[PDB]
């Protein structure tokens, strides 16, 4: 099979920090391009952030840039999310997903409905 | 044309120094 | 400047002249006096004993306007011989009346041994053209055309090998004998006709195939090409049509009209323009055609190229690569008039600019297709493909 | 919450169907492998060097 | 024999047709430009044409044939039928330029353009960019409830181009903005290195003026650039 | 609610269930059987043709079941028929829509039908009596693109497309006979069977399907890949198939078995797989990748016996005479390449 199992998430108040790991298998995690990708309630799909093979091409989206970060463990073919400057307006469902193809820069994730490469997701949340 | 030019005037020379071997091979020689 | 072939006729007419005189000129009363003679170069009339005997120099010299009242002269004994040399059957004469710089040789002597170094253009250029055709996944419509600009180098590589043959033939019977080379020269007044009127449309061919691709990248930038093939035959027919449809009328009927032997063309003075012309327009067209490609292309580059903020100059440098395809440096050679007549100092450019010129065909093949980014890496990528 | 139940109970009746099956030893299926290919493999035009009579293209 | 020689006839007389056909097809159809214009929704791709499928558009433009295409037919998966364009002229990404709202899927925009353009099978395509919506994009930036600057802090350090075009009544971080924005297309121009391919701007819901003379005039430039680039100057 | 919560968990502990089923099954493999088999030493293949026909970048291919006739479509809205014996053009189609991205010779040759983003089925008909080929019929109930099709027969046919769903259609009536449902993506490969009792497809959701033509059930859901399955071919005698795949790895999974037969794969290709196809024994397995070097593996062995150069672009396509007699590749260099 193809397999991501997401931990982490609930309700957390605003400013914690948050470790949150995905499990790899049906595939070798060593060779995909990883990215946290998030569906807010009731807002469609939007690319959160990716990182490379090596941990070395990262980027994120606007607001997570440099507050948020994705840290790959390959040799336990994990995924993480670090969770720094928590909002209210980030909490939304997130998906850990990888890129479609192996060996490469562009990803075609981030579709909306159906996509190959995805976990069945964690609900993270912010109080007010 | 553009190289001939250049080389009608070799022949130039070619025609004067054969003229000239001509004239030392005729007065003076066998010619 | 005199050619051979009146020096040939106008000797044997003096030859002619002398053989009416020692056979018709009066017998003499006795034999004391010396016997008039033909020394195959001049006619001495008869002579008194004990006298000197004068004859002009022969007046086919090619400066025998500058010796026209010179004289050479044999010597008669008193006993009726004309007198010795010791050791030497020719009359003891003085001929130093009739006796007679051009650092030019050194540009004019060794350009042909090294013109022998333009051979090695050929030797490349065919093997560029080898890699052109072999493996077959380079044919289009710009490397077809570039192949046949590689033809008309080597047409001029040819015609400047056999014109070298050509002239050579001229020497070494010279050296060996020349006699047949006038009559040998009159079947070269149909043959070298043919060597040098290829030499015309070797010279055309490759310049008016820098016409072709300079309307290919003209053509190709300003709007489509329509009709490739189609159309592409008749640019091959421009590329090599112009030069026979053009030059054959002029050729043929320069010759004709004013055969000059093998050819001296400024004698003419009214040929090397007509024909420049077109040849000229070529190199000119060449000069728009450049001018408007480089001033494309840095119009280009400072657009958004330059928002990658790449020093131009290098890369101008690199469009610098592009000269010797068009070859618009002749332009410098071009601005000869007909008034002109080249010049002294001109010749030492005008010379070494027509060398640049020659190898304008290995440099352009080496520098743009023997070693193309594409051509490389599909050469190499066959090479370990056949491995 | 609502949309998500038509796809749980479809999947969920997926692997009903797709649960219980007839699955055979392995051993007897690559045997059954390695069996067809000596009977096809010499009419394998890859494998058995063709007579160029018998080559289409010669 | 009177099989093969009689079919060397009939058959010889279909190769002759069918070819000469084919030299009548490639001059026909290389000589056009084929385009691929994609955005996700209310892209005004329509409109911009409006002034064979629904997709494809066939015209006449200066004495040059194109033939722009709309995906709009197919679903979000493209990963596998995108690759089917790697010989089109270009690929024209349009994108509503106030989407910044709801979630900011210009962002997603972003991705998806850096996707396009790390594809090894598009690596030879150049990406025309049409930035929709632009003056719903100035007034949506000014309206602020949700902001830029959250998505896009480096607004307030990033500086202004030396050719600054305001509108008439226009903010200077308005205008800013938008070329701001167009830069945040150029950092990903330089992502490549390569200098294959580039990134040319365009401005549409500015006024309902056409793109056909920016379309053609880069087209143009583009394999212009395709022809000079494999004539080594670049 | 807290249904689908509960759903989640019975849902995915079940399919754990029947993995546990499938791991169970595992008491041999074909890589410890094949220590004994000879292997087929070092034997490639070579270019018996070069076919210069097309302006645009060859897309698809497809057999003529008379191993002489083969189809090729171009990416430029022609679609060529075309022979391999005289390397000239059977005929020449001019396509509704520019796009193509399959076509395929009815069991027949009656018919020919080509697709791609054009939402529809093209259905050419060669015996055309009051003229040359013409459309015969389109049918158009995609949601998605037109990935793929072969044929059952002259009437019924099987489509695969975007729409994450598959069709069987009947031309006659323009409608489907029986619509397939379940992959979570795209279905871009399929190979149907000599015997067309049921079918394997290949998708984007990584795993490999084996439908009932007849029925209008999912038969068996293998999932082994790595990744995006690209191409996918049934073996000769039904009983196995081989798949390609983004995974830069051809597999082989046995339908009868339900679970991995086999990798192929190899440390220094990160090139997916483009097409499969098989050899007459089943005993070869060629493979067209993105590196424009076709491998040719021991389908048994493993081991590549083989190579093709070829093509300087992508290698699209790739088809093998049903009677194994001859080897054909498609690429994006416009040129088919044939080998044996």
């Amino acid at each position: 099979q193809v397999q991501l199992q997401e931990s982490g998430g609930g309700l957390v108040q605003p400013g914690g920090s948050l470790r949150l790991s995905c499990a790899a298998s049906g595939f070798t995690f060593s060779n995909y391009k990883m990215n946290w990708v998030r569906q807010a309630p009731g807002k469609g799909l939007e690319w959160v952030s990716d990182i490379s093979q090596s941990g070395a091409s990262i980027s994120y989206t606007g607001s997570v840039k440099g507050r948020f970060t994705i840290s790959r463990d390959n040799a336990k073919n994990t995924l993480y999310l670090q969770m720094n400057s928590l909002k209210p307006e980030d909490t939304a469902v997130y998906y850990c997903a990888r890129c479609p193809a192996p060996f490469t820069r562009d990803c075609f994730d981030v579709t909306s409905t159906t996509y190959a490469y995805r976990g069945q997701g964690t609900q993270v949340t912010v109080s007010s | 044309h553009a190289e001939g030019t250049f080389t009608s005037d070799v022949s130039s020379y070619l025609e004067g120094q054969a003229a000239k071997e001509f004239i030392a091979w005729l007065v003076k020689g066998r010619g | 400047t005199v050619s051979l072939s009146e020096t040939v006729q106008k000797w044997r007419e003096y030859r002619r002249q002398c053989q009416h005189f020692l056979t018709e000129a009066p017998p003499l009363a006795t034999g004391l006096f010396c016997n008039r003679t033909f020394d195959d170069y001049a006619c001495w009339p008869d002579g008194a004993p004990g006298s000197f005997v004068n004859v002009s120099c022969p007046w086919y010299l090619p400066w025998a306007s500058n010796v026209l009242q010179g004289h050479v002269y044999r010597f008669c004994t008193a006993e009726g011989h004309w007198l010795p040399k010791d050791n030497s059957s020719l009359p003891w004469r003085d001929l130093s009346e009739c006796e007679e710089s051009s650092p030019e040789e050194r540009l004019l002597s060794l350009y042909i041994i090294y013109t022998v170094g333009y051979a090695l253009s050929f030797s490349a250029l065919v093997i560029a053209s080898a890699i052109l055709l072999g493996f077959r996944h380079l044919h289009c419509t710009r490397n077809y055309i570039h192949l046949n600009l590689f033809a008309s180098f080597i047409l001029r590589a040819l015609s400047v090998f056999i014109k070298d043959a050509a002239l050579k033939w001229m020497y070494s019977t010279a050296a060996q004998q020349h006699q047949w080379d006038g009559l040998l020269s009159y079947q070269d007044s149909l043959g070298c006709r043919l060597v040098f009127l290829l030499m015309q449309y070797c010279v055309a061919a490759n310049y008016y195939w820098l016409l072709v691709e300079g309307a290919y990248l003209y053509t190709l930038l300003a709007f489509a090409v329509f009709s490739e093939q189609r159309i592409f035959k008749l640019y091959l027919s421009i590329g090599w049509g112009v030069p026979l449809l053009f030059v054959i009328p002029w050729g043929i009927v320069k010759y004709l009209y004013e055969d000059e032997g093998c050819w001296t063309r400024n004698s003419n003075m009214n040929y090397w323009l007509i024909i420049r012309l077109p040849i000229l327009f070529a190199i000119g067209v060449n000069f728009l055609i450049f001018i408007r490609v480089i001033c494309i292309v840095v119009s280009k580059l400072k657009a958004n190229l330059m928002c990658k903020t790449d020093i131009k100059c290098r890369l101008a440098k690199s469009t610098l690569t592009l000269i010797p395809l068009l070859g618009t440096h002749e332009v410098i050679f071009a601005f000869v008039m007909d008034e002109h007549a080249r010049g002294t100092l001109r010749f030492v450019k005008l010379f070494t600019e027509l060398s640049f010129t020659s190898f304008q065909g290995l440099m352009v093949a080496i520098l743009y297709c023997f070693v193309n980014n594409e051509v490389q890496m599909e050469f190499r990528k066959s090479w370990e493909r056949w491995r | 919450n609502t949309a998500s139940i038509a796809q749980a109970r479809k999947l969920v009746e997926q692997l009903k169907m797709e649960a219980n099956i007839d699955r055979i030893k392995v051993s007897k299926a690559a045997a059954d492998l390695m069996a067809y290919c000596e009977a096809h493999a010499k009419e394998d035009p890859l494998l058995t060097p063709v007579p160029a009579s018998e080559n289409p293209f010669r | 024999t009177e099989d093969q020689r009689n079919e060397e006839k009939a058959q010889r007389e279909a190769n002759k047709k069918i070819e000469k056909q084919l030299q009548k097809d490639k001059q026909v159809y290389r000589a056009t430009h084929r385009l691929l214009l994609l955005g996700a929704g209310e892209s005004g791709k329509s409109t911009i044409v409006k002034q064979s499928g629904i997709f494809e558009t066939k015209f006449q433009v200066d004495k040059v044939n194109f033939h722009m295409f709309d995906v709009g037919g197919q679903r979000d998966e493209r990963r596998k039928w995108i690759q089917c364009f790697n010989d089109v002229t270009a690929i024209i990404f349009v994108v509503a330029s106030s989407s910044y709202n709801m979630t900011n899927r210009l962002q997603e925009a972003l991705n998806l353009f850096k996707s396009i353009w790390n594809n090894r099978w598009l690596r030879t395509i150049s990406v025309i960019l049409f930035l929709n919506k632009q003056d719903l994009l100035a007034e949506k930036v000014l309206a602020g409830k949700s902001k830029i600057e959250d998505y896009f802090p480096e607004f307030a350090r990033y500086t202004t181009p030396e050719d600054a075009t305001p509108e008439p009544g226009e903010d200077p971080r308005v205008t800013r903005a938008k070329y701001f924005i167009r830069d945040e297309f150029l950092r990903i121009s330089t992502a490549s290195g390569d200098g294959r391919h580039y990134c040319y701007p365009h401005f549409t819901c500015a006024v309902d003026t056409e793109n056909i003379r920016r379309v053609f005039n880069d087209c143009r430039d583009i394999i212009q650039r395709m022809h000079l680039r494999q004539y080594e100057l670049l | 609610q807290s249904e689908l919560d509960q759903l989640r968990q019975e849902a995915e502990q079940l399919k754990n269930q029947i993995r546990d089923a499938r791991k169970a099954c595992a008491d041999a493999t074909l890589s410890q059987i094949t220590n004994n088999i000879d292997p087929v030493g070092r034997i490639q293949m070579r270019t018996r043709r070069t076919l210069r026909g097309h302006l645009a970048k060859i897309y698809a291919m497809h057999w003529g079941t008379d191993s002489r006739l083969l189809v090729s479509a171009s990416q430029d809205g022609k679609l060529i028929i075309w022979d391999s014996y005289t390397t000239n053009k059977v005929h020449a189609i001019p396509l509704r829509s520019s796009w193509v991205m399959t076509c395929a010779y009815a069991p027949s040759g009656n018919y020919v039908a080509c697709g791609g983003l054009d939402n529809i089925c093209s259905i050419y008909n060669l015996k055309t009596r009051e003229g040359n080929v013409r459309v015969s019929r389109e049918l158009a109930g995609h949601t998605g693109y037109l990935s793929c099709c072969r044929f059952l027969d002259d009437n019924q046919i099987v489509t695969s497309s975007g729409d994450t769903t598959c069709a069987l259609w009947d031309i006659e009536t323009g409608q489907q006979t029986t619509t397939f449902t379940g992959h979570t993506g795209d279905v871009m490969s399929l190979s149907l069977a000599p015997d067309t009792r049921l079918f394997v497809s290949g998708a984007c959701d990584a795993s490999a399907k084996l439908w009932d033509v007849r029925e209008g059930m999912c038969r068996q859901t293998f999932t082994g890949h790595e990744s995006d399955i690209n191409a996918i071919c049934f073996f000769p005698n039904g009983n196995a198939f081989a798949t390609g795949s983004d995974d830069a790895t051809c597999r082989l999974f046995d339908l009868r078995a339900d679970q991995e037969l086999m990798t192929y794969s190899h440390d220094n290709i990160i090139c997916g797989i483009t097409s499969v196809s098989f050899s007459k024994s089943g005993r070869l397995l060629l493979a067209g990748y993105d590196d424009f070097n076709c491998n040719v593996w021991d389908a048994l062995k493993a081991d590549r016996a083989g190579v093709l150069a070829g093509h300087d672009n992508r290698v699209s396509c790739l088809g093998v005479t049903d009677d194994g007699m001859a080897v054909a590749t498609g690429s994006w260099d416009s040129f088919l390449k044939i080998w044996n």
